[PDB]
């Protein structure tokens, strides 16, 4: 896949937002 | 429909903004010390039940999620979002709702 610029933005809110590492 | 990362950012505005009235108004009708209300960038988690998990279906509005799964935090007997141990940052499982985790 679709948009890879909307699937790479939420790549970052996850890696900031997603904590349990 | 394949959405776009401009359609996809509106959604989350539209989402942040749902998530200032759920607090404004729990913060006008105060009770007790449950973990308020929180926008972290991706959806608004509601009050927390001191002591326990707090399960939120991943967002709709999110394209990318599993609709199906749910997040989770970790609301303290003190009314705190409980943090990372060993870190400075708000504990919250996201694993279900992306296949990348
Ligand atoms: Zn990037």
């Amino acid at each position: 896949i679709q948009d890879l610029r909307r699937r790479f933005f939420l790549h970052h809110l996850i890696a900031e937002x997603h904590t349990a590492e | 429909d394949v959405m776009t990362k401009e359609e996809q950012i509106f959604l989350l505005h539209r989402a942040q903004a749902q998530c200032e009235k759920r607090l404004k108004e729990v913060l006008q009708r105060p009770a007790g010390r449950p973990c308020l209300p929180e926008w972290d960038h991706i959806l608004c988690w509601p009050l927390g039940a001191p002591g326990e998990v707090v399960a939120v279906p991943c967002p709709d509005y999110i394209y990318d999620f599993n609709h199906k799964g749910h997040a989770y935090r970790r609301c303290d007997r003190n009314g705190s979002w409980e943090l990372v141990p060993g870190h400075n940052r708000t504990w919250a499982n996201y694993s279900e709702c992306v296949k990348f985790l």
